């Protein structure tokens, strides 16, 4: 066991022991980007795959090469904490080694001269933090990973009701990475088809006709042949015992001196053997067969020289005379049996009018590009150039891995270009499924779904920014003959920087993070959204796919799926999901080497998994290696069934492999329902960070890995002893290791406080460990917002009862006591940006007030002398944030202006207005203001004041760095020089004092490089001079209507809070905090709610006892033994850890932090039974019923039945009162029509819709319709002539025309139709 | 309508491209040709053209719809179209005679010329109805309604200038195609590919998409939307309040009911005028509250959910004074709308004037509507804590403290409330004073001793005269509470 | 399938018993959600005939 | 990529089709995908090359390309970032015929040559290049920098 845990330990419960490894959690992002931004010494995925493939580029026929090797990265411009605060994109420069090559006229492979290396700055590219976030414009924005239809050969069903005429379909889907789509198909006329890029239906013959196969060359390569023979002036056959199956005998077939099969009957297993055993190769055949059967090859008259039947043509007897008389030894026909080898292809080649390549080639482009006319060589180019190219078309790796998996082949790799032998087999195996045999493929199997993460998405985004410049490069390389520098000017920083920003800026992928919790933050990084670029749309989705399929197992979690229009489309990964070498999903399983469940684990892919026996989790194990249960429950072939012990190849290892992080933090899923579990995990993301956090006392076990791997809380990298703890910053001596070059270790941590997020909240990091204590490698030093001692708090601990209270809990509503609000528990700061821009002119720049004019009777004393609001101020009403003063006017320049320059004794002219102000209704307190003024024009007093304090800090920090680093080095030398004990002695002091003076430059040059950074970083965009934001914070309180819920799924709204006095009392006289309804619990279903509460009491009942030992000042040995045995026993479990050694200090502090709630850790899949609950209830002197008849604090009397009381661990949620509550009388209007505005911006509109109008009409009321739609909405002036009529009390209505409907008339008028009010 | 814009040809779209045609009917044309020039398949036509030699020549552009109607009429089809049919007899002879009667049955409403199909003048919307959507608050990036109408202007000049400067039909007819490309994107955006592909505007925004973006012009027009004195509100409970009441908040009530608030303060003499009151309003006052306690009883509140479908949505309630933000109400009426109070928005309507105020408190309230419009059963039927409590008291209880002590009537409820004797019991006889209106005429019938349980007997004195009493409490109220 | 579940929501249960319940719960959620559209059409449609 | 073809109002649209007119005369494939007519500013989709530039120089003269430089559209960083780089390079020594880089007023993001050097008045009449021409304006020793 480690340190910091020895303050608040949880009771480690569960059917399974504590020896297994947990991954780094946010590795899927990190371990992706690392590879994509790595100097990989092979053709590996990221940059060097995107570079070795793309650039060995030449000129158009000019023979001026550009050959590439390696790349040069640079130093970062600005750092994380500061530029997030600032509002600048996070990017680094790129130098590139560029050696040019030019070939000579008529000479093979040579070099004259390459000038130099030269190199270019290749624009700006963003990077990932150590936390695992991108930053754009000073706001954190992360891309979500994708799942789509993967590359490779796949088949589909689409049965019955697709036609809705009693017909089954069969279709192809050739999915490449890049380039066009190929859709091979089937029709009801037994034929093959093609729809390149979902276009129009055209034959698949045309493809064969196109790709090196004409009439004859098409038919030769399919399969096998019907060899007819004309020998001794009679028709004969070369018969094989394979082809006759599934047919009827038509004629008397006899050979080899024995009669076998006659007319009428069908063939059995008895008849086939007579062809195999007695040897049948050559047989005689009559004429009437050949009357209907179809010729295979072309034949020609050797005498007259004419067409003896074109390919795929039916026969006649008059021809048969001429054709047999001509001189043919070998005649060939087709098979085309309906059951086996169907008439697909044979029928197609007859339908389509043409034969040669010419027309087939000619047609495709006239269809590819309609409207435009063709050429001879535009045809020859764009087929070879479409599909037969390493540049335009790349099937790459994982495609060919799957493409070659499906077709049953030895080689998994082949040609980079599409080859002549591939599409043939692609064509064939589609018909092989259409004909009848085999089972239909499914995309539902996760074997047929590919993982791309944001780095593989960045990969997809890089090569376009490489190809778009290639055009410029190649077109410049051809025209450019002179060699006066090439890789400096011919490359620009514009197209590489811009093409990347198109996706990372404007996409559904790259969007605002929902940073309101460590959970929320982590889990946005670990999700999958299917709708996006190159995938799903609103057209195709509805049913299927959204639902779980068998192959998910422990890769993707069904629990964390956000609801809305796209329910079950956005899903989250499991805790223990990992990526393949191929780039897929995997689940770990313990190798069962015959009858031994190993500790060493091997992963297997979605296709590789199915064959071997994959267990379930819950099982028992023996001593030496053997299995306990005779008939263990397992899976393999997508279903659960019974199997033997030794045939098991693999075991399931862990409990929570299936479930996700946020879902594995809910206790007792296995007593709760699957129904209510889903809305918990979704709304568990959007929870408010409190000022004071309380923890969960019913824990799980996941909490310790999540907060550490989050990057939210301060994580200690190395191990030593804490120096100076402050609120601001914690400094720590290393002692153990010492740094590489010198000057000791020393770790420093800049704690973030009173900071802002994307969803309008507060983020405060707070200290944990004491003033001068020791620290290890990987221990929590400072807890962030809503976090506490290596535990994720989110919400708080609440006394919760389960009864009605004259229905103050009517309909899943909540009471709340005043002792909740009085303990100052759920307190939160909702923080809002109130920003202003003034300048951007072509005469005079808008001045920073220094005055503010002129309205009222008080405001001059409220605001500072400078212009901005003073550091901290309570804004109430409609005051000013930052500035006014604008240079309007242009009246004249008469005497009156020389007579206006002292009423307004300021500026050059009588001109001053406003910028922006505090909104009416919103009221809060200022904390810290930040200024960003353009470099070029001067700043205010405050813009200096902030940075001047920063410059003090800049020198103070470095001098404080100097203090111990000089002392630590020089005193270690001074002590040994005393311990040990002239020209050379002067020479030493010279060289020493030279090193002293050389050290003097190190700090000054670092300082200068750092002092440059501060003022220079005040230039965001062209044409925005003043960017000042007033940081006004609104602390919202525990008010009626605020969001409250349990972890299991009890959404509810506070009714009206009753006071403490009127709230009840227990036997000991301890009131209940929150009260819920018992009425939701059986309608929709929760037993976990019941269990968590009764265990919450159980946890805190033992907790209440342990305090008393310290409240009485008793202690010494006893306290240990009560806790020892509490951890020693909780109804027969493993992971049992007593307080074994625990000789002072540790115990003293363990108790100190573990008081008034001894926290349990109950698992998810190993949800505790009632024996564990009750034994802990027994350890803490509590009823087994969980039901005490309590005297009311109100009336005084006891209830008839015994009321269940618990602790629910209720939490708070985001959408509070103010967000939903709006009410506005009269004021402003929209720009189109004389109606009010949309919402959450200007006027309090709040729409009615078609639904409420139909309602309104039926309510039999003419006025209450008209008032909403004629009197007081559509007409502004109809309101204003009624503003006249209402106040006095005169009344009566007159509308006229309803204004909005003139837009009906007018838009039709502009359509080119006539509307005028005639008659 | 500011614009004129005279194109050297024309276009339209409704009349060029729509599933029931008009230009296709007035000429005898398909749409496919009126689509591509200016039924079989494409390759079938090309092969049919290849087979039927020459022929051909070539057609024309938009003028080959414009000039067509210069010898085309309405009141004159009726002596012609059936003379072709009259050649291969007969039937149609009468079809004209019927249509002649149809025309002679006018002439109040008539069918108008087919020249009006096609626009030598291309009309444009007025200034106010097309504004710039601001990006920051002063930079004014390209609107969702003018980029294409810049094109109408762009189209007329290009032709009027190259007819002056002389240009080939390769440069002239393609401009007529490009005259049709946006003038056919300007009034309709459907069935074809045109304009910008997802930069500022996601689709294209036509006058067709302004009238039919999704499902008509309800939103702007029919629906009106938004409205003065409107509010959105959340959830509570409300037990102390009545069913014929409305537990409003503090703050939102003052914001909405403004015009009468001042209308009082001005004319009576509380505030000096309309104006010394504003300064008093801006700062919030104690006196304001006292004045507005009076109007609340005189002016109701109409409240609904975010989805309403029945005549059980717009049920209205008399406001009553409350000092709490979240809106308290009845518990019965919640079953009528169908909400389990876990995040259900409750919108507000306005009860102004005198004439409109009649229809609130007289038609559709809680004070008024009780029994079902659809069913014969009650809608006012409880769920959860109501239902339960009643049985929880009205039950054949196991023993209890009591056995059986007999009681008169007024003494009952209390002895069982007082001490020892529980509330449930089972089995206590009572002088229940019942009344049954037999043979038509007020409260007839006399007292009786009948067997019930005791929570039952507690209730059976609240009893205002009518019902069976005790007969009905016996058994249960299972579905009988409603019944 | 041939076989069913055999245990109770109150009692301690198993890993692979919750898969099949989520297979159907996902259907039930889309059932409750997508029906608001169809009813919304059917509410209108009938009133838009009357 | 997107390059802003500056054209003249009235015949600004004429330029946008005069693109597509001359496109067919010099024809092959590619380059011009989707010609946007947004309106002095015509936004035109193009990858950089020598072709189509020669065409613009064959039929002018009202306006050319927009961005950073006329030869190769279209960058985004003008001269303020150049004014940050000049700080590391550093004079108040100004004379007739030396380049005197402006960075204050409406003459910011622009360079110029000093015309008149006043020592008595403490001004530099720096000629800023705007509209393919010159603009001579007095800007302080600080309101400018030596190139």
């Amino acid at each position: 066991y480690s340190y910091t845990e020895k303050k608040r330990i949880r009771k480690d419960f569960g059917k399974r022991p504590q020896v297994l490894d947990v991954p780094y959690l946010l590795s899927i992002q990190l371990d992706s980007f690392q590879k994509f931004i790595e100097q990989d010494p092979e053709g590996q995925y990221g940059l060097e795959a995107a570079f070795r493939s793309v650039f060995p580029i030449q000129s158009y026929s000019g023979n001026s090469e550009l050959q590439y090797v390696s790349y040069r990265l640079g130093e970062p411009v600005f750092d994380v904490q500061e530029c997030q605060i600032r509002g600048v994109t996070y990017s680094a420069p790129l130098r590139v080694k560029l050696r040019l090559v030019i070939y000579e006229r008529e000479a093979p492979e040579g070099t004259v001269k390459d000038i130099k290396e030269q190199e270019v700055y290749m624009g700006e590219i963003p990077l990932m933090t150590d936390n695992g976030t991108f930053v754009i414009n000073g706001t954190e924005r992360v891309i979500v990973s994708q799942l789509h239809r993967s590359p490779g050969v796949f088949f589909d069903s689409d049965k019955g009701k697709t036609h809705s005429s009693g017909k089954v379909l069969y279709n192809a889907r050739i999915i490449p990475y890049r380039g066009s789509w190929l859709d091979f198909e089937f029709d009801p006329k037994d034929n093959l088809f093609v729809r390149i890029d979902r276009r129009r239906k055209l034959p698949a013959t045309i493809i064969l006709r196109a790709l090196n196969y004409t009439t004859e060359q098409i038919l030769d390569l399919f399969f096998e042949k019907v060899i007819f023979e004309i020998r001794d002036n009679k028709l004969q056959m070369e018969l094989v015992p394979e082809r006759l199956r599934g047919e009827t005998a038509s004629f008397d077939i006899e050979a080899n001196g024995k009669v076998y099969v006659e007319k009428g009957r069908r063939i059995t297993a008895r008849h086939i053997r007579q062809l195999e055993k007695d040897d049948v190769k050559l047989i005689e055949v009559p004429v009437e067969y050949i009357a209907g059967k179809v010729v295979a090859k072309d034949y020609i008259d050797e005498s007259t020289g004419e067409l003896i039947c074109a390919a795929n043509m039916e026969l006649s007897l008059d021809l048969l005379a001429k054709l047999s008389q001509s001189g043919h030894k070998r005649i060939e026909t087709l098979f085309t049996n309906d059951l086996d080898h169907g008439p697909y292809i044979s029928e197609t080649l007859r339908v389509d009018p043409t034969n040669d390549r010419l027309s087939a080639l000619v047609e495709i482009y006239r269809m590819m590009r309609p409207g435009e006319p063709p050429t001879r060589e535009a045809a020859e180019s764009l087929f070879e150039n479409l599909f037969f190219s390493e540049d335009r078309y790349d099937l790459s790796a994982v495609g060919r891995m799957k493409f070659n998996r499906s077709l049953l082949r030895e080689e998994i790799e082949g040609s980079g270009i599409l080859s002549k032998d591939d599409i043939i087999d692609v064509m064939k195996k589609l018909i092989d499924i259409r004909n009848g045999k085999g089972e239909v493929d499914d995309i539902d199997h996760l074997g047929n779904r590919r993982i791309r993460s944001v780095g593989e998405m960045a990969e997809n985004q890089f090569r376009v920014g490489l190809v778009r410049v290639e055009r410029a490069v190649k077109e410049r390389l051809s025209l450019g003959d002179l060699d006066t520098l090439m890789p400096q000017d011919m490359i620009n920083a514009k197209p590489i920087s811009a093409a990347v920003k198109e996706f990372f800026g404007s996409s559904q992928l790259s969007q605002f993070m929902d940073q309101n919790n460590p959970l929320s933050e982590i889990t946005h990084k670990r999700r999958i959204s299917a709708l996006g670029p190159g995938g799903l749309t609103r057209e195709r989705a509805g049913f299927e796919v959204r639902d779980v399929h068998p192959t998910h197992y422990g890769r993707v979690c069904p629990i964390e799926t956000p609801e809305g229009p796209n329910i079950g489309l956005i899903n989250s990964l499991s805790v223990y999901a990992q990526t393949n070498e191929y780039g897929f999903l995997e689940t770990p399983y313990r190798k069962v080497t015959d009858g031994v469940v190993t500790d060493e684990i091997h992963y297997l892919s979605a296709i590789e998994e199915g064959n071997y026996v994959i267990a379930q989790a819950n099982s028992n194990l023996d001593e030496e290696g053997h299995f306990v249960e005779d008939l263990v429950t397992c899976r393999s072939k997508g279903e659960s069934s019974l199997f033997s012990r030794d045939q098991v190849d693999y075991m399931d290892v862990s409990t929570q492999q299936v479930v996700s992080v946020g879902a594995s933090l809910i206790p007792f899923l296995e007593h709760d329902d699957a129904n209510r579990a889903l809305m918990g995990a979704n709304m568990q993301r959007q929870a408010v960070p409190t000022l004071r956090a309380d923890k969960p006392l019913v824990g799980t076990g996941m909490e310790r890995a999540v907060a550490v791997d989050s990057g939210v809380t301060a994580v200690a990298k190395r191990g030593g002893v804490v120096q100076y703890v402050d609120a601001s910053r914690i400094v720590i001596k290393v002692n153990e290791d010492e740094m590489y070059p010198g000057e000791a270790g020393i770790d420093i941590y800049n704690l973030t406080k009173y900071t802002r997020s994307n969803q309008n909240t507060c983020i405060n990091q707070m200290p944990c460990v004491s003033l001068g204590e020791p620290v290890e490698r990987g221990d929590v030093l400072a807890d962030g917002p809503s976090t506490d001692l290596g535990e994720l708090a989110l919400g708080q601990n609440m006394r919760v009862a389960f009864m009605p209270w004259n229905g103050y809990n009517f309909e899943d509503s909540i009471l709340v006591s005043e002792r909740v609000v009085q303990e100052d528990r759920f307190t939160t700061i909702h923080i809002q940006e109130l920003a202003c821009v003034s300048r951007d002119t072509k005469l005079g720049p808008e001045e920073i007030t220094a005055d503010i004019p002129n309205v009222g009777e008080a405001a001059l004393s409220k605001l500072d002398e400078s212009g901005i609001v003073y550091i901290g101020a309570e804004v109430t009403g409609g005051d000013i944030l930052v500035g006014k003063v604008t240079p309007k006017g242009e009246t004249q320049l008469t005497p009156e202006e020389k007579l206006l320059r002292a009423i307004f004794g300021e500026k050059a002219s009588d001109v001053k207005d406003s910028s922006l102000r505090v909104p009416n209704g919103v009221s809060g307190t200022v904390i810290d203001v930040q200024v960003f003024t353009r470099d070029g024009v001067e700043k205010d007093k405050r813009a200096l004041e902030i940075e001047e304090m920063q410059l003090k800090q800049a020198k103070k920090d470095l001098s404080e760095e100097l203090q111990i680093l000089e002392a630590g080095l020089f005193s270690r030398i001074r002590a040994v020089l005393v311990a040990g004990g002239d020209e050379e002695k002067q020479n030493q002091l010279e060289q020493l004092a030279e090193q002293y003076d050389e050290l003097k430059h190190e700090f000054e040059k670092k300082l200068e490089a750092k002092r440059r950074k501060i003022t220079q970083g005040d230039d965001l965009a062209p044409g925005v001079l003043k960017i000042v934001k007033v940081y006004l914070a609104v602390k919202r309180r525990i008010q009626p209507g605020d969001k409250m819920a349990g972890r299991h799924g009890n959404k509810g709204v506070i009714s009206k809070i009753n006071p403490i006095e009127d709230m009840p009392y227990d036997e000991n006289g301890t009131p209940v905090d929150i009260v819920l309804n018992p009425l939701g619990v059986p309608s929709r279903m929760n037993i976990g709610q019941i269990l968590e509460t009764h265990l919450g009491m159980a946890a805190k009942g033992i907790g209440d006892k342990i305090n008393a030992m310290l409240k009485q000042q008793q202690e010494v040995a006893k306290l240990r033994e009560f806790i020892q045995r509490a951890y020693d026993l909780g109804a027969d479990v493993r992971q049992k850890v007593d307080l074994s050694t625990f000789s002072d200090e540790e115990v003293m502090r363990l108790a100190e932090n573990l008081r008034k709630g001894m926290p349990i850790a109950t698992p998810v899949f190993d949800g505790a039974k009632e024996a564990e609950i009750k034994e802990l209830l027994k350890l803490g002197d509590l009823p087994t019923s969980g039901q005490i008849r309590l005297y009311d604090g109100r009336t005084g009397e006891q209830f008839e039945r015994p009321v269940t009381v618990g602790y629910m661990y209720m939490l708070k949620l985001n959408h509070l009162v103010d967000d939903k509550m709006h009410a506005r009388s009269t004021g402003s209007y929209s720009l189109v029509t004389q109606q009010p505005l949309g919402g959450k911006a200007q006027f309090g509109g709040q729409r009615f819709g078609e639904m409420e109008v139909w309602a309104l009409e039926a309510y039999g009321a003419a006025y209450t319709l008209q008032e909403m739609l004629t009197v007081k909405s559509d007409d502004v002036n109809g309101r204003t002539k009624m503003y006249k009529n209402i106040v006095d009390g005169n009344h009566q209505m007159e509308p006229g025309m309803p204004e909005s409907f003139n837009v009906l008339l007018k838009e039709i008028r502009s359509l080119g139709i006539n509307i005028e009010l005639e008659d | 309508m500011g614009h004129i814009e005279l194109a050297s040809p024309t276009a339209h779209i409704w009349f060029l491209k729509s599933l029931p045609s008009r230009i296709g009917l007035l000429l005898d044309m398909p749409l496919r040709d009126i689509e591509r020039v200016l039924i079989l398949t494409e390759e079938q036509y090309l092969d049919a053209l290849e087979e039927f030699g020459d022929e051909f020549d070539a057609k024309m552009g938009a003028e080959a719809i414009q000039a067509l109607l210069k010898s085309m009429d309405l009141e004159q089809e009726c002596e012609q179209l059936r003379e072709e049919l009259n050649e291969t007899n007969s039937e149609t002879k009468r079809k004209k005679l019927t249509k002649r009667i149809k025309l002679l049955e006018a002439f109040v409403q008539s069918g108008n010329k087919p020249e009006w199909m096609i626009l030598t003048v291309l009309p444009v919307l007025p200034p106010d109805l097309r504004p710039l959507v601001p990006l920051d608050g002063g930079r004014f990036a390209t609107s969702d309604l003018n980029d294409l109408y810049r094109r109408v202007i762009n189209r007329n000049n290009r032709l009027k200038r190259l007819l002056d400067l002389a240009a080939p039909d390769i440069i002239v007819r393609n401009e007529k195609r490009m005259l049709q490309e946006a003038v056919d994107a300007l009034l309709d955006n459907g069935r074809r590919g045109r304009a910008i592909t997802g930069s500022n505007k996601r689709p294209l925004k036509s006058l067709a998409d302004m009238i039919k973006g999704k499902q008509g012009r309800f939103r702007q027009n029919l629906l009106g939307k938004r409205v003065d004195y409107s509010g959105r509100s959340v959830i509570t409970v409300g037990p102390y309040l009545r069913l014929h009441q409305c537990g409003l908040p503090k703050k939102m009530a003052l914001e909405l009911f403004k015009p009468f608030i001042y209308g009082k303060l001005e004319l009576r003499g509380l505030a000096t005028t309309i104006k010394a009151a504003k300064k008093m309003v801006e700062r919030e006052e104690a006196v304001v509250w006292d004045i507005l306690d009076e109007v609340i009883r005189e002016h109701p509140v109409l409240l609904n959910r975010a989805p309403t479908l029945h005549r059980l949505g717009i049920q209205a309630f008399e406001p009553v004074l409350i000092e709490g933000k979240a809106i308290q109400l009845h518990p019965l009426v919640c079953a009528a709308y169908n909400a389990d109070f876990d995040g259900d928005q409750m919108a507000v309507h306005v009860p102004l004037t005198l004439e409109a105020q009649l229809e609130a408190r007289a038609l559709m309230m809680s004070t008024n509507n009780i029994l079902s419009p659809a069913n014969g059963e009650p809608i006012i039927v409880p769920s959860q804590d109501v239902v339960l409590g009643l049985y929880y008291m009205t039950r054949d209880c196991v023993n209890a403290k009591g056995e059986g002590m007999v009681l008169t009537g007024p003494k009952e409820a209390e002895r069982l409330y007082r001490s020892g004797l529980a509330s449930l019991h089972a089995r206590v006889k009572v002088r229940i004073t019942e009344y049954e209106k037999d043979a038509n005429g007020e409260l007839v019938a006399k007292t009786s001793l009948k067997d019930t349980t005791v929570g039952r007997a507690i209730l059976w004195m609240i009893v205002p005269k009518g019902l069976p009493y005790s007969i009905v409490n016996q058994a249960l109220g299972k579905k009988a509470i409603s019944k | 399938i041939e076989t069913p579940i055999t245990a109770n929501f109150r009692e301690g249960l198993n890993v692979l018993q919750y898969f099949i319940s989520t297979h159907g719960a996902r259907k039930g959620l889309a059932d409750t959600a997508l029906k608001t559209a169809n009813s919304g059409y059917l509410t209108r449609r009938l009133v838009d005939v009357a | 990529r997107w390059y802003v073809v500056q054209a003249f109002s009235g015949f600004e649209g004429r330029v946008a089709t005069s693109l597509r007119e001359h496109i067919k005369l010099h024809n092959m494939e590619d380059l011009f995908g989707e010609v946007m007519v947004p309106t002095g500013y015509v936004l035109v989709q193009m990858v950089m090359n020598d072709a189509s530039w020669h065409l613009v120089r064959s039929v002018p003269r009202v306006m050319g390309f927009i961005g950073g430089t006329s030869d190769r559209p279209a960058p985004i960083s003008d001269k303020e970032v150049d004014a940050i780089m000049n700080r590391l390079q550093q004079k108040t020594l100004f004379e007739p015929g030396e380049m005197v880089r402006v960075n204050d007023g409406p003459f910011a993001d622009f360079n110029g040559v000093v015309e008149e050097v006043d020592y008595e008045k403490s001004r530099l009449k720096v000629s800023v290049s705007i509209f393919g021409r010159a603009t001579p304006v007095e800007l302080d020793f600080s309101q400018v920098e030596k190139a």
